[PDB]
């Protein structure tokens, strides 16, 4: 795997179903007001499951949302595992593997 | 114009003599007696540098991706 | 059990009895 | 330690497990006496605890009684919260998710009974979205209570209470700390802090917060509903309580049960259930903390009571509470070295002596296990191990030797005999 995009979908285009736009206001609302300006892991992953992996412009979409200079999402996605930033299948599985597992 | 090397008259041109400080400084211009200029030392602010303050609530210094 | 479908979860009853928030500001 | 045991009873700390997952008035056990507790000046709950005196599940020492007496004795300006891990770092823990599974009725108390102490505003805990189907019904839970009115803003008779706010992870260690989980909170990328800025207690999300633990938060409202006299039961005049051990990688029926201190591993082992590999002649190469204790072998151990400071006694302890072993079959450099890939991955990365620091490591470890050049070796990684202590931030390189460091001690030769085994072979 390599951490840079050759140009994918930087347009893709991408959006929110209508009815997403209704629980975002649920998520900043647990937040304090004025440091909110990251709810982005849950909003980030949200847009995964509206979708099943999230492209380029996915990434770029919540900055527009959230105002925060979008290498600051880029960022984040690609430090935590459970996003998937290039396409998947149907069914992704585990086999845990470790001193117990083994 | 043969090579290229810069040859050159004015043959102090590499001195650079190192002196202790500035009263004994101008000690060897006059004593040996040729003009001279000065320029001063320059040593920074105190100043004033605090990790932990860079997570702040209501200031405008608040660090992301650091 | 479903794998989409945070919705109500997160916008039925947490979206109308998540009071306030107040939250102040920070504005910057 | 009286009779050395440890024993098990119904009276335990853990009410219920295979009876009542759902909702109700708590029919026995739980939610019972409140408005009482709450209403008395909250320092009385302060100290309170001292009759047991928890060390703390965390995996160090550090008891829970004092951090919460400890600063946050005043207030100024700004809210306090509540960070209460529900993640698991260590390979093999798998104390909690169990305490979350069939019975989240009792930690939601845990926090409002708890957070009165601190005097804290919100709360948040934390659970690594790994679990999708477990930690997706709390908020039922929450609901199921909370909608009835046991919880915020008054509930029930103070003037004080609050609700709690589940959040999610992705590929955390970030409980791995304190100091981290406050800041991917936040939602930057996780680094851990440095420690001392103001530690843990004065930095923080805007403002003062305190990372608690599972059981650390779970059997405090327990242990101030009765505590005693009782608080003090099993263990030395030390380490006193009875926490949750989970055995796994050889039994007859790895399980958890909950066992109180100064139990010797020789009858612990054995029992719940079987031992069914040998009991002996099985070379019982063992395992005290998950990942952050290295090996024992056949010697004092199996003697050795699980209580804390015992651990010390021998080149190592843990606070991980929990356990592997091996018998014959599994060869030990073979089954060291993915406890080692495994910290490789796991890292931030910042410091230089972690980062790029491991891998000097993990990158020779597949060396020795494969077979492969010559002895002097073994002398210099023990050095290498000896020179990453004070010298990282977080605690993941002081947990990154240990298993290494200890593997070069109590086990001399069989590193020596296989890189001649390779050594005859190359012949
Ligand atoms: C690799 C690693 C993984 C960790 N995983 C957890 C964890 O899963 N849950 C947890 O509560 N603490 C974990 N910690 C340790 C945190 O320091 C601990 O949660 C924090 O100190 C809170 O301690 P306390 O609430 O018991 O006082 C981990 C530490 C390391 C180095
Ligand atoms: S060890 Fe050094 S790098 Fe690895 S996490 Fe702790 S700090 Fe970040």
């Amino acid at each position: 795997v390599h951490r840079d995009t050759p140009e994918n979908n930087p347009e893709t285009p991408f959006d929110f179903t209508p009815e997403n736009y209704k629980r975002i206001e649920a998520i900043v609302k647990n937040y304090p007001e004025g440091h909110k300006a990251a709810a982005v892991l849950p909003v980030l992953d949200l847009a995964q499951r509206q979708n099943g992996w999230l492209p380029i412009s996915a990434m770029n979409k919540v900055a527009e949302i959230l105002q925060v200079p979008p290498m600051r999402v880029y960022e984040v996605a690609t430090f935590y595992t459970m996003y998937n930033r290039k396409p998947v299948g149907k069914y992704h599985i585990q086999v845990c593997t470790t001193t117990p597992c083994m | 114009p043969l090579m290229g090397w810069a040859s050159t008259a004015d043959p102090l041109s590499n001195l650079v003599l190192t002196f202790s400080t500035k009263e004994d400084a101008v000690a060897f211009a006059e004593k040996n007696g040729w003009s001279y200029d000065v320029e001063e030392r320059k040593v920074p602010k105190p100043k004033s540098k605090s990790y932990g303050a860079n997570f702040s609530w209501n200031k405008r210094t608040r660090v992301s991706t650091k | 059990y479903s794998t989409y479908t945070f919705l109500d979860l997160n916008l039925d009853l947490s979206k109308f009895r998540m009071p306030q928030p107040s939250s102040g500001r920070e504005s910057p | 330690f009286g009779s050395l045991k440890d024993e098990d009873r119904i009276f335990t700390n853990l009410y219920g497990r295979h009876d009542w997952r759902l909702k109700g008035a708590q029919s026995r056990g739980d939610w019972y006496k409140t408005k009482e507790i709450l209403l008395k000046g909250p320092d009385w709950i302060l100290g309170e605890v001292k009759t047991s005196g928890l060390r703390g599940r965390g995996g160090a020492g550090f008891p829970t009684g004092l951090k919460w007496s400890f600063m946050n004795k005043p207030s100024d300006g700004r809210p306090k919260y509540l960070v209460v891990n529900a993640d698991e770092g260590e390979p093999g823990t798998c104390k909690d998710r169990e305490i979350i599974r069939h019975d989240p009725h009792k930690l939601v108390e845990g926090c409002l009974v708890g957070g009165r102490a601190m005097g804290a505003r919100a709360a948040y805990i934390y659970i690594r979205g790994e679990f999708y189907n477990e930690a997706s019904n709390l908020q039922v839970a929450i609901r199921e209570a909370y909608e009835a009115g046991l919880i915020g803003k008054n509930a029930c008779g103070s003037g004080y209470d609050f609700d709690v706010f589940v959040v999610r992870g992705a590929g955390a260690y970030i409980c791995g700390e304190e100091t981290a989980l406050i800041e991917s909170i936040e939602g930057k990328q996780g680094k851990p802090r440095l420690k001392p800025p103001f530690p843990a207690d004065v930095g923080v999300f805007g403002c003062p917060t305190t990372v608690a633990n599972v059981e650390t938060v779970a059997v405090s409202p327990t242990i101030c509903r009765r505590g005693g006299a009782w608080f003090a039961s099993f263990g030395r005049e030390r380490n006193s309580g009875t926490k949750l051990f989970n055995i796994s990688g050889h039994v007859n029926n790895p399980c958890t049960v909950e066992e109180e201190m100064s139990v010797p591993l020789k009858e612990l082992i054995e029992k719940h259930a079987g031992g069914v590999t040998g009991g002996w002649d099985n070379l019982l190469a063992v395992i005290p903390g998950g990942s952050s204790t290295p090996l024992i072998p056949k010697s004092v151990c199996e003697t050795v009571l699980m209580d804390f400071d015992a651990l010390i006694q021998a080149q190592t302890g843990l606070g991980t509470a929990a356990v592997i072993v091996m018998d014959r079959s599994t060869d030990i450099v073979k089954a060291i070295a993915r406890l080692i890939e495994f910290y490789k991955h796991e890292s931030c990365g910042q410091c230089t002596p972690c980062r790029e620091g491991v891998d000097w490591m993990n990158k020779v470890m597949a060396r020795f296990v494969r077979g492969d050049a010559r002895p002097a070796e073994i002398d210099s990684l023990w050095e290498i191990s000896k020179q990453i202590e004070g010298h990282t931030i977080c605690a993941l390189g002081d947990g990154a030797a240990w298993p290494v460091q200890g593997l070069i001690r109590h086990f001399r030769p069989e590193l020596e005999e296989r890189m001649q085994q390779f050594a005859q072979q190359h012949q």
